[PDB]
This record gives C-alpha cells, structure tokens and sequence, in this order.
C-alpha cells in the first residue's frame, strides 16, 4: 500500500519489528535497498532481529541510508552479494538512485 | 637478562619495597627524626 | 550539511571510501600520486560527520578533513 | 560421555615469559606507546581475541578456573594461618560475648600500635589487635573449632589444596586436556553438579554437623570450657558417646536401614526459628535442613538423560527437547536455539550464572541478618553490618557483570541462523517497546519515591509537619508487606498452616524481641540480637527508592544488551565491537553508545542502588532492632533514640528514628550521615584511626576519579606534548611514547576509582560507627 | 636526497616536525608533488611511521 | 624566640604534653605483666620517647602555645637541620634516581629494555647516579641538544 515494492522485487520473509519505519518515511523520505540472492538464507536486520530472504530479487524499505549501507556491507562481508542498489523514495512516489551513482 | 625478575613490574615493585624497608630501618636507627640534629 | 575537503597530500590508498558508512566519497582520476586517483566528496548532503574516513587515513596529518557545519535530518542521523 | 582428551598440546617453557604481549598480533610487535601497556592488561583474559579456535578457548577457560580455585584456597589458607598463629581464639572460645574477635596485630613500628585495641587483649594474645568484622570466629565456633592446632591443620590443608588446583590447571592445560564436546555435555554436568557437588556436598556437611558440630555446640552451650574431646567422641568405638550427647536412636545405624525414621528426632528436628540461649538457629534444624536439601539435590541430579555403556541407565530428559516443546502462540518458536546458544556461547552462560550468583549473594545477605546462622553473631553488630554490606556489594557487582556478558554475547556470539523466531530474536523485534516502557516506569518510580522525599524536605522546612508523607501525616502504609508480616508470623501454632513448628520462621515477622547475656565492661544482660522489624511510611518510601534504582540499573544494562548490535543511530554497531569509545562527533554525537559504556554507567547506578540498600540497613537495624534492655523493667532502648515528632497542633508523638527522619533528605544528612559519622572522624589516637585514614583516603580516591570522569584525553595528550618537549630538551627520550589514556580507559579508570573511593568511604564509616556503639 | 639519507621535516603541521627520518624510496616520476617516502623510528598517534613528503619540505642533515 | 615561636627549653606546653605522654606510658607499663612482650615493647617505646623528647630539647626545636614543634625554613644555620640537610640529602638521592634513569635511556634506546630491565645496564647506572654531580655539571656547562 504505502510501502509498495517495485515490480520484479519480492519481499523477504520478516515478522515485523519495532525498529523499522517511523512517520518520517510517510512525510519526508524513506529508502529502499534492492539486491539479488541466489538462494534463500538468513540475514540480520539492521533494525533488530533476523529475516529470511528468497532466491531472486529482494527489496527492503528502511528509514535511513546508513541502515541500507550497513545491510549492504553485511551482504558483502557474509554472503558475497554486491548488486545492492539503494534508492531514495520521496512521499509522492519518486525514486532516484543514490548508490551506485557511478554505475 | 634473567627470567621473571627482569620484568618491569617485578623490578619496579622490588625497588619500591626495598626503598621502603631501607627508609624504615633508617627511621628505626635514627629513632624517628623530624629534623637533622645539629648538636 | 558537513563540509568535506580533500587536499593534495593524498596517496590513493582506498581506505576512506571503504571505511565510510555512507558512500560520500568516490575516487576520480588524478595525476598527483602513483595510484592515479584522488578522493572527492560530491555527496556532502548525505554525510553524518562520523569521522571514520579520518580514522583510516594513513598520512601524517589527514588529507581528508570533515568540518562540522549545519545540521539536518540526514546529518544528525535520525530515523524519525 | 567417554571424556575424549588430547595429549600434550602446549610444551612447558620460559620462552614466552620474556616476551610479554605474545597473545595477539598488535601486542606481539612490541611497545611503541604506553597504550600497549594498558592493552597488555585489558586483553589478557579475553581468550576469544587471542585464538579463534573455540576448542583452545574452552581449554584456557578451564585452566583459568583451576588457577582461580587455587587463589581462593590461598586466601582461605591466609585467614586460616592468621586464625591459627596470631589470634585470641583460645580465649574467644570461652568468651564469645565480651571479647572482641581479632586475628591480626600491628607490630610496634612507626606509631601504629595505637591501632591495637585493648578490648581484644586476652590470654595468648597480649598485644591488642585489629577487630575483625568477617564473622570467621563465629563460623569456626559453629563448626566446632575449639583449638588453634586444627586451625593450623586446615591452613596446611588449604595450601595443599591450592597446590592441587594449580597442578590440576597445569595438567588439564599443558599435559592432558579435554576437547570441546566434553564441555558441551551439559546434561551430565548438571546431573553431577546437582547430585554430586551440591548434593553430596551438603550430605557430607550433614555428616560433619551430626558427628562434630552439633555435639561441640551442645558442650559449649551447656557450660564447659575449651578442654574438649575432638577424637574420642567419634566413630564406631565410641558409638555410645553419641548416645551420651543427644540419644542416638536405639542402637547404631540400624534405624537407618529398617526405616523407623521417628526415633531419629533429637538431632534431626524441625523446630522453628532461633535459639534464645545463643541467638541463632538450632543446630539440629540446620542438620535436618542440609540433609533434606541434600536428598532433594541428589533427586535433582537424576533428571537429565545421559546415554552410555550402562544398560537400563539412560532414561530422562534432554534439555533441547524440553526447550523445543515450549512454544506458545505469543512467542513464536519459543526456546528453540537456546540449547545451541547455551552450548556454543560462553558469554551467555556467564551472563546467566553471574545474574544467579549475584542474586543469590543478595539473598544470602538478607537471610543471614534475619535468621542468624552462627552462635553469638547477631549481637556482634560490626559483623552484621559488614556481612550484609559485603554480600550486597558482591551481588550488585555480579549482576552488572551479568548485563556485561549478555551484551558481549550479543556482540560476538549472536548468530541469526540459530535464532529464527525464538524468544531471543523476538526480544530484538520489540527492544524499543521494552526500553521505552522501562524508561517510563523508572521515571514513575523516581517521581513517586524521591519527589515524596523532596516533598517531605519542603513541608518540614515550611513549618508544615502534618502535610508530610509520614506516619504522622499523609500515611503510605505497606499494607501488602504488613499483611505478609502477619502471615509469616502467624503461621506457627496449632490449627495454622504449618502445625508442627515451635518458634516460627524468624522473629523479624512480628514475634518477640530476643536477647542474650553479654558483659560490656561491667553491665547486665542487655544486647538484642534480633527484633520484629516494623514497616511504616518510611519503609514504603525506601523500598520504592530501591525499586527505582534496581529498575534504572536494569534499563542501562538491558539497553546495552539489546542495542549492542544496532540502533537507529549506529546500525553497524556489532562490527565496532563490545568495547569502542564512539562512532565520532557526527550524527549529533555518539559518545558512550557502546554496550561497554552501558556497563560503565550501570556500575555507578549499581553503586547508587547498593549504597541506598546498606544505608537503609544501617539505620533500620540501628533504629528498630539493635540496642539494649534496660536494667529497670525490661525497657527496650535502641542505639539511636526515639524522636518526639512535633505535630501541627503543638503536641508531640514518639516515633522511632527510622520512622521520624527518613521521610526527608535533611534527616538522612543530619541524623544518619552527620550524626553517625562522629566515630569515624574522632577516631584518631585510638584503635579505629585507620578507619579515619581510610575514610579520608577514600574521599580522595572518589574525588580523584572525577578528573578521569569529567575530562577527555585530547587535553591530556597535548599536555603530554608539552611534557615530552620538556623531556626531549634534556635528552630524556622514552622509546615507549608517552600517551594519554584511551577514551574507554579514561572511563574505566574513573569508574574504578569512583567505586573504590565511595565503597571504602562507606566501609570505613560502617566499621568505625559499629565498633563504637 | 636518495635511499638511506637522514632528513629533517620542515612541515609545520607534521607529527615529526624537527625529527630525523630515513628515506626509503624516491619516486622517479615528475607529476608527484610529494615523491620521497620517509620512515621514522617514532610512530604517530595513528601508530604508523611512513609517509610521502616532498623535496622542499626536507632538510639534509 | 621568633614570631609565635619559643624553643623547647622554656616552653610550658611542651613540658605539659611531654609529662602527659610519659605519665600515660608510666601507668601503661605499671598495669601489665612484665613478661608477655607487651611490657618490653612499652618500655622500648618509653626509652624511645625519652630520647625523642630530649632530642627535641637539645637541638632547639621550637613550639609556642600548642607545645608541638614548629620548623623554620628561611635558611638559618641554627635551624639548618629543619630544611638544609634534608635538602642536600634529597638532591643527592633524587639526582641519583633521575640521572640513573636518564643514563639508562641514553645507553639502551630500546623498547624491550624498558619493559625488561637489563640489570647489567641498570645497576651501573644506579652506581653512577650515586656520583651524579661530577658527571652532570660538565653536561650543564656543555649543553644538551638543539630542538625547538
Ligand atoms: C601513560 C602511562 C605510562 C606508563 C604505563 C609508563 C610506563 C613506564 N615508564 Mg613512562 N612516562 C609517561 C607515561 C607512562 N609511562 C609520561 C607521561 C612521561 C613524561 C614525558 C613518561 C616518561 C618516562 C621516562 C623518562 C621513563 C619512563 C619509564 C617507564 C617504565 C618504568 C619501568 C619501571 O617502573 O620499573 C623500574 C625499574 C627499576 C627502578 C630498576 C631497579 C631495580 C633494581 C635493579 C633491583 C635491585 C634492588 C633490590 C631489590 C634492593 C632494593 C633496594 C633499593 C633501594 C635499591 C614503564 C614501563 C622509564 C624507563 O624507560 O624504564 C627504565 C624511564 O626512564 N617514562
Ligand atoms: C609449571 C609452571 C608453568 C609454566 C612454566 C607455564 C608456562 C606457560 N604457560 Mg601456563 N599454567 C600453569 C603453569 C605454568 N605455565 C598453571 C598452574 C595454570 C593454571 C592457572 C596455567 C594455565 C595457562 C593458560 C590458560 C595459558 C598458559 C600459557 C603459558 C605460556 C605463556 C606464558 C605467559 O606469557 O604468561 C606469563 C606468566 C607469568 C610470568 C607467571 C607459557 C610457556 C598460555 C599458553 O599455553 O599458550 C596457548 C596460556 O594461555 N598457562
Ligand atoms: C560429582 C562430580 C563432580 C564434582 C565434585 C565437581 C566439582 C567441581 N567442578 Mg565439575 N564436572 C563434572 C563433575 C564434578 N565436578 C562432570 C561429570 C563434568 C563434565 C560433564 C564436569 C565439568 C566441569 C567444568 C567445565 C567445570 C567444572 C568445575 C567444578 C568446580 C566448581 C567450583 C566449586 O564448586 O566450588 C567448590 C570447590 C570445591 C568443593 C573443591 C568443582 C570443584 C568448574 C571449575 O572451576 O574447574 C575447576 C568448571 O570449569 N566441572
Ligand atoms: C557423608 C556423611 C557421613 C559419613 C562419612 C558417615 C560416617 C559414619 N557414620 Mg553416619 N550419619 C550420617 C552421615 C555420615 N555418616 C547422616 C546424614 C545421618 C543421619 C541420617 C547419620 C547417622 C549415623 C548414626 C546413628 C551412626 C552413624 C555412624 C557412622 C560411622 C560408622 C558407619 C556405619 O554406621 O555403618 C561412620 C564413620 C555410627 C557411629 O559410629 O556413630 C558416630 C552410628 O551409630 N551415622
Ligand atoms: C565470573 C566472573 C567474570 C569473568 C570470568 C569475566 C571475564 C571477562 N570479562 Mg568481565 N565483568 C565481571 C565478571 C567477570 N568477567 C563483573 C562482575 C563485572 C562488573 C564490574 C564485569 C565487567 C566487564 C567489562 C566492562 C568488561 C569485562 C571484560 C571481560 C573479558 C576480559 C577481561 C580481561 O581482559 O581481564 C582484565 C582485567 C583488568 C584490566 C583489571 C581491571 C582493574 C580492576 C577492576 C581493579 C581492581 C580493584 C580491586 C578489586 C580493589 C582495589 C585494589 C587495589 C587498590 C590494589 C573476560 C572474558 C572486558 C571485555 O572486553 O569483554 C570481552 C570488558 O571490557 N568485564
Ligand atoms: C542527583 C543527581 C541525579 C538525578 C536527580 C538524576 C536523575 C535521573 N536519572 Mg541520572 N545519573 C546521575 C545522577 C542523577 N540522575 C549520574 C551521576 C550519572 C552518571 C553515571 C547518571 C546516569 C543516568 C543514566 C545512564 C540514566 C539516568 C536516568 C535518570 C532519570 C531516572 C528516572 C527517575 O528517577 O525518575 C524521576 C526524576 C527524578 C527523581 C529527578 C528529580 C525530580 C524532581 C524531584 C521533580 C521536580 C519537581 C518539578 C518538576 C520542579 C519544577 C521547578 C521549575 C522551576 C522547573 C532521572 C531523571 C535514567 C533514565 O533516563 O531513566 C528514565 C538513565 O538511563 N541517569
Ligand atoms: C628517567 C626518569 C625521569 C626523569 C629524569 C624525569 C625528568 C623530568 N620530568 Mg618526568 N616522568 C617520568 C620520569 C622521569 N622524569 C615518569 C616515569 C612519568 C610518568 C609518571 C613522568 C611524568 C612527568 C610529568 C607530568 C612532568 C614531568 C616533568 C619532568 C622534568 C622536571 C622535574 C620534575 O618535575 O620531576 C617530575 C617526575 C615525575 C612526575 C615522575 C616521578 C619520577 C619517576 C617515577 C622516575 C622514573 C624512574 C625510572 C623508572 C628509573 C629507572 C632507573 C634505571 C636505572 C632502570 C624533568 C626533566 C615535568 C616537566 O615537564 O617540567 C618542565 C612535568 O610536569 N615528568
Ligand atoms: C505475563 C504473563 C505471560 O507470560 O503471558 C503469556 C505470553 C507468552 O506465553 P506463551 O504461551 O507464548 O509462552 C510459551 C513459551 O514462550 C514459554 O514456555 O507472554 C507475553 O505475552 C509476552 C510478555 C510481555 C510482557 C508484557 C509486559
Ligand atoms: C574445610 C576445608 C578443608 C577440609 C575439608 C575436608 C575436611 C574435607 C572433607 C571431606 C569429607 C570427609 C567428605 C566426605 C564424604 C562423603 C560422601 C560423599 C558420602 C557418601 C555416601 C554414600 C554414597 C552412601 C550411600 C548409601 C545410601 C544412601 C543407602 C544405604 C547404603 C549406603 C550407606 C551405601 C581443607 C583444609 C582441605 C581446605 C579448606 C576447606
Ligand atoms: C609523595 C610520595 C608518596 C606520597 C603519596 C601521597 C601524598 C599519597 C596519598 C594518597 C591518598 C591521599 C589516599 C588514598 C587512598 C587509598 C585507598 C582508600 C585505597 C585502597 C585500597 C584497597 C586495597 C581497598 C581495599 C578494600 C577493598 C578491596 C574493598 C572493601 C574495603 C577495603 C578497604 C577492604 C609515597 C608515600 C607514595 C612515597 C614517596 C613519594
Ligand atoms: C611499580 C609502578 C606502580 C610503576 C608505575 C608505572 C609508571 C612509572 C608510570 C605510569 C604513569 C601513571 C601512574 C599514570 C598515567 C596515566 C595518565 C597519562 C593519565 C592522564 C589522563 C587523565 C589525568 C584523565 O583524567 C583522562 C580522562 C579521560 C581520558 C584520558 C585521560 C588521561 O590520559
Ligand atoms: S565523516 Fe563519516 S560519513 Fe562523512 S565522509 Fe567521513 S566516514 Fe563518511
Ligand atoms: S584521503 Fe586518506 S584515506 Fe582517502 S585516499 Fe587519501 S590517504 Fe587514503
């Protein structure tokens, strides 16, 4: 609904925490990390807890870009996944690429 | 260099305890002065 | 936002981009070293001021200097 | 099972004694700065940064445990040597009430022989001595020590046991050392710590109690002297000597095998509370105690399933099946993963065990003042204040360490692959709710206890004593706690809940003031050991202070545990470690965000907690329990007198001093902290002058901490830059570069000196007050 | 200034201002502003001892 | 007799606390067994106290009012034992330790040798610290090192 994924990305299985999005994600900005995994495996959330991601393309909305870039260094340092791309989602629905800005 | 006694806390601590014992027996031998006697 | 400057003492060791928790920096081609690259910050609106780039810079005094300036939502590091 | 052990991992050599800092990479390169020196000390017992091999880690832990049991046996030998050689125990065994216990004398050098107290001068010890507050003498009298040569024998045996634990450490590290799956059989270690360590330990102590300690205490309470029989009242050949003391059933142990247990009811009894002759628990109840909990601990060590070569043996539980059976709909997948957590993480185990032993030392501190275990100990008031205070401080220390190693598990040993939807993972999914509701209840407790105290200060200052939250004003009575007083006092008689108890649980519940003969120069009976302890409005207020301080120490340590790995501020905090100073001045500032800093802050908040606990104890026991029976008509006079509270009409009403003067902070300042510190500041030129010196030196160490606490290292480093310039000007050049302390070490040095200075201040105050009156 | 020569740092903002260092390698390119690599016996606050300085910031002793 | 200062030979209050201490010691020996190591220690303390009060008498210690000894440190040779002899004794032993440590740093210049003390370079440094002025004063007259 208010946190809809782009088409092609499927949600990882997470049971919901209290450390996630707050009212800023509705009114100022939120962020989206989108990566590609070869299997289903278990990763620590940057906001607390653990989640399971599936094979294919996985997207996650976070309040904060350092939460996304901390998730990205976790995927590199544990699961060798380097195709995370980080978007800044505005509340009107605009999406801009902010990592990799080089490509 | 010798084992375990060349180490700086050991050499240091035996220096402090030896100085305190030499100063202590100096206070016994001089009958615990406040000043140095002149006469 | 915080003000990040790169001086001419840089050696291109690639340790400030890796230690940066935000991807503020990037390497552009340069001629002043043997690595052929110098750090740059065109993403200073996204910097928190955490000074992990300055921790991992191996010179005498640091080629990267971040100056604490005006504070935003992004630079105070708020998830709210 | 089977104890799979490898042979000779580490050769014995002196090739690492000459190389300090061998054990991790940055210290192996050598001293460059002085920071290395402090990094030599702070990492020496962190075996997980030494080697990454969990096998070898468990071996270092095991050899460390043997060396610790060695150093505790060395300390046990040191007080047993001081009991045997330089004591008045040969005359303290005849007078436990008029002779102060001492085991140490100052030698006549430099003027310190005024520290020797004249009231410890007796036969065998004609020097004067330092009065002990440890209760070692009362323990020894309760366990049957009548002579100093058996104290010599125990001292030699404890030195031999220290040597045995050192040889066990050297054997189970360097020579013949077990692998990790031996440590992971938690089933058998629970079964052999319940049935074998606790169970057979208290059964062998029951054996000691019956054979030695109940008859020697019966000889000492019927009225003979130190000339006793250690050996010919023992064993088979003097079985009738067991019948001469408290009637050993019919004949021998043949009542034990035929099952008539009722004839053994004269040294295995269930009577009740305290003996009025000696002020302590009846020794027969203590023996039947240790036997019933011995039985029920060997029963507890028959619970968990262990499979091996024994045929029918192997029925029981695995812990893992129990944990994976307890699931629930609110808590997802429950306790699955906790077996793998507690069998692969040492820090999680140490967190649980430190919480439990700290909580148990706090329970010991309560249960030992209230029900006095050792003869004539409750009348020796510095022992009572010092044992309660000591076990409370050791308990608060191990509870802060519990929070520390739970945070350390969260940094290092937490694996997401183990914790899918268990209790541990779901606690991380609502850590904001836990910490914020804890923040609210700490705010509530602080307002609704300390603002009550502030309100009393304000109303008593304004000339409004009837406006006060007090027993004479707005009453706040402990009606659940008073109802539990009435229940635990009233449950002794016929047609009660427990119909075969003679003298109830404890006299603190509401029944009778107990007293004992004692000399005190040339006086009368006097000296209450124990009394009913009444709860009024001041007790409501002090216990809500206690709830506040416990809850805030919980808030600090539990916020360290749950936000060890990530937050909304620093999401990558687990890569920064347990122990880092900050993540820079940015994002507002991340000063003291690590979980180590939460242990650092919870240390002061534990200090706060336990200081108000022992302050409540000191003046509650002094104002309502301890004191004197007057020679005229059995009147109770406490150590601090009753206060006539002036009312708003003009008349007075008598309260005790606890009830009158801790409704506010002014009476805590005046009647507790100004008034009772008179013997620690006037103690010079006498036997308590060391406590005055320690009072002043501890004020010094406490204030000296505040340099390290309020400042930071960049000041100090550019100051050392000026000092290093002064050193290089005179060709005085350290190769080891002089540095300021690290930020984390400046916090650690400050919290260490703050804790040492405040606790030794209160220690000096407590002993110098309670030796006087 | 070549390999093995003892030099003194003239840079005002250095840790090792007025201190003797050892030249370890000199870069043979002309586009580098600070070619001369100098090791020191003393380490800085970052626990390192090697840095690239220029020719004009160094005095031959 | 200086300002708020009279010496021991005509001070009333010194005589008062001297008589108080010797009388307290007199009834402290007089109430105990002479063969229990307490009485021998208290007669040793009495002999020590008689010698220290006579030492305060003879070498002009100075009291007034409070009766206890006030020290004069302005540089008089009559009160030279107040400050001047422990000044020279301090400068000898402190220059010994400082020069021994400085000479140890000059001869080692090594990081293992600071945390592991080599006694063959430490105890000759201490022996030459015991003769430190003769090797310190020509290096004062020469000059140490040029650094800014
Ligand atoms: C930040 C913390 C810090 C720390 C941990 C240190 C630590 C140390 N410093 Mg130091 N320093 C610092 C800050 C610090 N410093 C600062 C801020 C400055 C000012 C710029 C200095 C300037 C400084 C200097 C100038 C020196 C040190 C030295 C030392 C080392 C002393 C070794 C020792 O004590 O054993 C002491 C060993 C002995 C005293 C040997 C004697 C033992 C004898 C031989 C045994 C036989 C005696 C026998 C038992 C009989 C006893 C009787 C007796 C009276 C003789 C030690 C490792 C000294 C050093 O380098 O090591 C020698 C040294 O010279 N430091
Ligand atoms: C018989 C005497 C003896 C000797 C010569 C050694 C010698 C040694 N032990 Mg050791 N050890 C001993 C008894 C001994 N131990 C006892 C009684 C225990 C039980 C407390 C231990 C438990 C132990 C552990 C856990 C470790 C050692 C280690 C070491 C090595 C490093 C020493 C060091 O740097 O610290 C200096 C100590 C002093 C100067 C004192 C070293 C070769 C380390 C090792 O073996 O490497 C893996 C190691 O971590 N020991
Ligand atoms: C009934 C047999 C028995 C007994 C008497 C003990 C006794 C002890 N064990 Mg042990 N243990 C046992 C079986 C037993 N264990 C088995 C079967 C296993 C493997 C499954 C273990 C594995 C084990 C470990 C890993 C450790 C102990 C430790 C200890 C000591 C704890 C210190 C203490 O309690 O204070 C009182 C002291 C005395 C009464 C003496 C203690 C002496 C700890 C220790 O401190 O190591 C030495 C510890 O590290 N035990
Ligand atoms: C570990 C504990 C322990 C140990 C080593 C002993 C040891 C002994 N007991 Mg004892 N006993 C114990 C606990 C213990 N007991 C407990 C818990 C009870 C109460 C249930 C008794 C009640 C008891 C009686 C009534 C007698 C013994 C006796 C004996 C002695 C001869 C053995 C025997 O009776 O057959 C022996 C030295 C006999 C004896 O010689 O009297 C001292 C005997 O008369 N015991
Ligand atoms: C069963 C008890 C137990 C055990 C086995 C451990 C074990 C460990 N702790 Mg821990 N801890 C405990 C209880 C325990 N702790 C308690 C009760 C507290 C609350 C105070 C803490 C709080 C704590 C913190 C905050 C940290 C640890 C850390 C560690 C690890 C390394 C410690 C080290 O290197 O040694 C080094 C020891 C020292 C440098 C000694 C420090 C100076 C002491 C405290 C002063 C002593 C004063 C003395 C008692 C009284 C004055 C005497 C004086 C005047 C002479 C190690 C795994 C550290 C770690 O990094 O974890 C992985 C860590 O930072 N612990
Ligand atoms: C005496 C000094 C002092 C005081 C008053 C406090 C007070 C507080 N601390 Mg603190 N703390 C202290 C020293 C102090 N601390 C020190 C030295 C350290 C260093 C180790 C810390 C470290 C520390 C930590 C790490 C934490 C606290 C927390 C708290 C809060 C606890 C919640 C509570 O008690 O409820 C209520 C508040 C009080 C009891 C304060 C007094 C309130 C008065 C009586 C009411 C005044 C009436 C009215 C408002 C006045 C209006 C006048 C008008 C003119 C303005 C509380 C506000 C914890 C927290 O935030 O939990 C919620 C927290 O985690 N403290
Ligand atoms: C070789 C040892 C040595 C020597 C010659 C000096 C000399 C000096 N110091 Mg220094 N210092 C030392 C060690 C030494 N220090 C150590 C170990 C520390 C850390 C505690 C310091 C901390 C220090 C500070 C903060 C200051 C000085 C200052 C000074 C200068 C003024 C005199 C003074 O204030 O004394 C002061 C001396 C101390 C405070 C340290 C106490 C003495 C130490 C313990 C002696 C070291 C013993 C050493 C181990 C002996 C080795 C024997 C060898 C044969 C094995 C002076 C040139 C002051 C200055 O800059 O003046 C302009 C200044 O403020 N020092
Ligand atoms: C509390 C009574 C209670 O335990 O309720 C029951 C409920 C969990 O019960 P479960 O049936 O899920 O328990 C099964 C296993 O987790 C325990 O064996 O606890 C909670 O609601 C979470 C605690 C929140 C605390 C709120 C404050
Ligand atoms: C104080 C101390 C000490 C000492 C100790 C001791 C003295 C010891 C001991 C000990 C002992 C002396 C122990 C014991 C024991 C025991 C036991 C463990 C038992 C048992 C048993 C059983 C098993 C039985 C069984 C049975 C039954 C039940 C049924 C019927 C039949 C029969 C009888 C068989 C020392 C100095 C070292 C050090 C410090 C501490
Ligand atoms: C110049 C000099 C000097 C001097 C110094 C000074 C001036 C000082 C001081 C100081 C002060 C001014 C103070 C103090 C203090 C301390 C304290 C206070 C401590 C301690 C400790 C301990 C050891 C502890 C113990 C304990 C515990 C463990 C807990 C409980 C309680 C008790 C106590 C038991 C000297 C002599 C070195 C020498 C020469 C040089
Ligand atoms: C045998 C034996 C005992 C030998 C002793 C070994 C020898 C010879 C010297 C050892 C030097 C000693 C004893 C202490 C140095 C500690 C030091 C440089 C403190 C300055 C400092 C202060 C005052 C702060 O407040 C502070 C606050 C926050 C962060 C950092 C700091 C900080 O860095
Ligand atoms: S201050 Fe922190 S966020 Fe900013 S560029 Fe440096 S490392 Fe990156
Ligand atoms: S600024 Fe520092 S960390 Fe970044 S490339 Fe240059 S030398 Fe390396």
């Amino acid at each position: 609904q208010a946190n809809s994924l782009p088409p092609g990305a499927s949600s990882p299985i997470f049971g919901g925490s209290t450390g996630g999005l707050l009212r800023k994600a509705l009114v100022e900005e939120k962020y989206l990390i989108t990566w590609g995994s070869k299997e289903e495996q278990v990763f620590e959330m940057p906001t607390g807890g653990a989640a399971t991601m599936v094979a294919g393309v996985n997207g996650l909305y976070l309040a904060r870009k350092e939460q996304c870039h901390a998730l990205h260094r976790q995927l590199v340092a544990k699961f060798k996944i380097r195709d995370s791309k980080i978007y800044r989602v505005l509340p009107n629905g605009e999406q801009t690429l902010i990592y990799p800005k080089d490509g | 260099k010798i084992p375990f006694l060349s180490l700086a806390p050991i050499s240091g601590a035996l220096f402090i305890i030896g100085s305190v014992v030499v100063l202590a027996l100096a206070n016994i031998y001089a009958k615990y002065p406040l000043l140095h006697p002149l006469v | 936002s915080h003000a990040v400057k790169i001086y001419d003492t840089c050696i291109g060791c690639t340790q400030c981009v890796r230690a940066c928790p935000l991807d503020v920096l990037e390497m552009v081609p340069w001629d002043g070293n043997r690595a052929g690259s110098i750090a740059s910050s065109p993403r200073t609106e996204d910097c928190v001021g955490c000074k992990r780039c300055e921790t991992a810079c191996p010179t005498d005094f640091l080629s990267i200097r971040v100056y604490l300036g005006a504070e935003t939502t992004r630079s105070m590091g708020l998830a709210y | 099972t089977r104890a799979t052990v490898d042979n000779n991992p580490v050769p014995t050599s002196i090739e690492k004694w000459g190389k300090p800092g061998w054990f991790e990479r940055s210290l192996a390169r050598g001293p460059k700065t002085t920071t290395w020196i402090w990094d030599l000390h702070a990492l020496a017992h962190d075996f997980e940064v030494q080697t990454s091999d969990r096998e070898d880690i468990a071996r270092k832990i095991f050899a460390a445990h043997f060396g610790h049991l060695g150093i505790v046996f060395i300390w046990a030998s040191i007080f047993f040597f001081y009991g045997a050689l330089s004591s008045n125990y040969a005359s303290w065994i005849d007078n436990p009430t008029g002779l102060r216990p001492s085991a140490q004398f100052a030698i006549p050098v430099f003027g310190q022989e005024v520290l020797n107290d004249p009231a410890t001068a007796a036969k065998g010890f004609e020097q004067g001595g330092i009065v002990m507050t440890s209760g070692l003498f009362h323990l020894w009298r309760a366990v049957g020590y009548t002579n100093q040569t058996q104290l010599l024998a125990t001292a030699v045996g404890a030195l031999v046991a220290a040597g045995l634990m050192f040889f066990g450490g050297w054997f189970h590290y360097h020579v013949r050392a077990p692998k990790l799956e031996w440590f992971q059989n938690v089933e058998s270690m629970l079964n052999h710590h319940l049935a074998g360590l606790l169970g057979l330990g208290s059964l062998a102590w029951t054996g000691h109690l019956i054979h030695v300690a109940l008859p020697v205490n019966q000889m000492l309470d019927k009225g003979m002297k130190a000339a006793d029989i250690p050996l010919p009242h023992e064993y088979a050949f003097s079985t009738e000597a067991m019948g001469n003391f408290f009637p050993s059933f019919k004949q021998g142990l043949l009542p034990f095998f035929t099952g008539n247990w009722a004839v053994y009811s004269d040294f295995l009894t269930f009577k009740g509370g305290l003996n009025p002759q000696t002020g302590s628990l009846w020794m027969t109840d203590i023996a039947h105690h240790h036997l019933a909990i011995a039985v029920m601990f060997i029963i507890a060590g028959h619970m968990y399933r262990t499979n091996g070569p024994w045929n029918p043996l192997g029925l029981g539980h695995s812990i893992k099946e129990i944990l994976e059976a307890h699931k629930g709909p609110f808590t997802g997948e429950g306790h699955k993963g906790l077996y793998e957590v507690l069998t692969t993480s040492w820090h999680a185990q140490l967190a649980i065990n430190l919480a439990m032993v700290g909580s148990l030392s706090i329970i010991v501190a309560h249960h030992m003042y209230a029900m006095n275990p050792y003869p004539y100990m409750g009348i020796d008031y510095p022992t009572q204040i010092s044992l309660f205070t000591h076990h409370m401080w050791i308990g608060g220390f191990l509870i802060v360490g519990a929070g520390a190693h739970a945070a350390i598990f969260m940094v290092r040993d937490y694996d997401p692959a183990v914790n899918q939807n268990n209790l541990l993972d779901r606690v991380l999914r609502h850590r904001d709710a836990i910490i914020s509701h804890l923040n609210w209840v700490c705010l509530f407790l602080g307002f609704h206890s300390f603002g009550l105290y502030v309100h009393n200060d304000t109303m008593q200052a304004l000339g409004r004593p009837g406006d006060m939250f007090a027993d004479w004003g707005i009453q706040l009575q402990p009606v659940f706690a008073q109802w539990i007083q009435s229940v635990n006092a009233a449950a002794f008689g016929p047609n009660s809940t427990a119909p075969w108890v003679s003298a109830a649980t404890s006299p603190v519940w509401g029944g009778n003031v107990l007293a004992l003969p004692a000399t005190v120069a040339g006086e009368v009976v006097q000296k209450i050991s124990i009394a009913p302890v009444p709860l009024g409005t001041a007790d409501f207020m002090i216990h809500h202070i206690h709830a506040l301080t416990i809850h805030v120490t919980i808030l600090i340590l539990l916020k360290g545990v749950l936000f060890a790995r990530s937050s909304r501020l620093i999401p990558d905090k687990a890569n920064l470690g347990f122990r880092f100073p900050c993540d820079g001045p940015g994002r507002g500032g991340t000063c003291q965000s690590s979980a180590w800093d939460h242990v650092f802050l919870g240390l002061f908040w534990m200090y706060n907690c336990i200081s108000i606990v022992i302050f409540h104890f000191s003046w509650k026991m002094q104002s309502d329990v301890y004191g004197t029976l007057n020679a005229t008509t059995k009147a109770v006079e406490h150590i601090v007198p009753s206060t006539d509270v002036l009312l708003g009409n003009g008349t007075t009403q008598a309260f005790t001093q606890f009830a009158a003067s801790s409704v506010n902070i002014n009476g805590w300042l005046r009647d507790f902290l100004w008034a009772q510190a008179a013997p620690v500041i006037n103690s010079y030129g006498g036997p308590s002058a060391a406590y005055g010196l320690f009072f002043l030196g501890a004020h010094f160490v406490w204030a000296f901490s505040l340099m390290f606490l309020f400042s930071g290292r960049g000041y100090w480093q550019e100051l050392i830059e000026s000092i290093v310039w002064a050193h290089n000007k005179l060709k005085i050049v350290p190769t080891i570069q002089p540095r300021a302390l690290s930020i984390t070490q400046g916090r650690a040095v400050g919290v260490a000196h703050y804790l040492l200075g405040g606790i030794v201040t209160t220690w000096a105050f407590f002993i110098a007050r309670f030796l006087a009156i | 200034i070549q390999k093995g020569s003892q030099v003194r740092v003239l840079r005002q903002e250095s840790y090792w201002y007025n201190d003797v260092g050892t030249v370890a390698s000199v870069d043979k390119g002309a586009n580098v502003i600070y070619p001369v690599t100098v090791r020191f016996e003393k380490v800085n606050y970052s626990n390192l001892n090697t840095n690239n300085f220029g020719v004009s910031e160094l005095e031959e002793v | 007799p200086l300002g708020n200062t009279i010496p021991c030979s005509e001070s009333q209050a010194f005589k008062d606390l001297k008589d108080a201490r010797i009388n307290g010691l007199k009834e402290k020996i007089a109430a105990t067994d002479p063969a229990t190591q307490y009485a021998k220690d208290l007669t040793a303390s009495m002999e020590l106290w008689e010698y220290r009060y006579a030492n305060y008498e003879k070498n002009a210690s100075c009291d007034k009012d409070s009766g206890q000894p006030h020290l004069i440190v302005d540089g008089r040779l009559s009160h030279a034992g107040d400050f001047i002899i422990p000044s020279i004794l301090f400068l000898w032993l402190a220059g010994a330790l400082g020069w021994a440590g400085r000479d140890y740093l000059l001869k080692t210049q090594n990081a293992m040798d600071e945390i592991l003390i080599d006694f063959s370079k430490a105890v000759p440094s201490l022996v030459l610290g015991l003769a430190w002025p003769l090797f310190a004063i020509p290096q004062i007259l020469s000059g140490a090192i040029r650094d800014n």
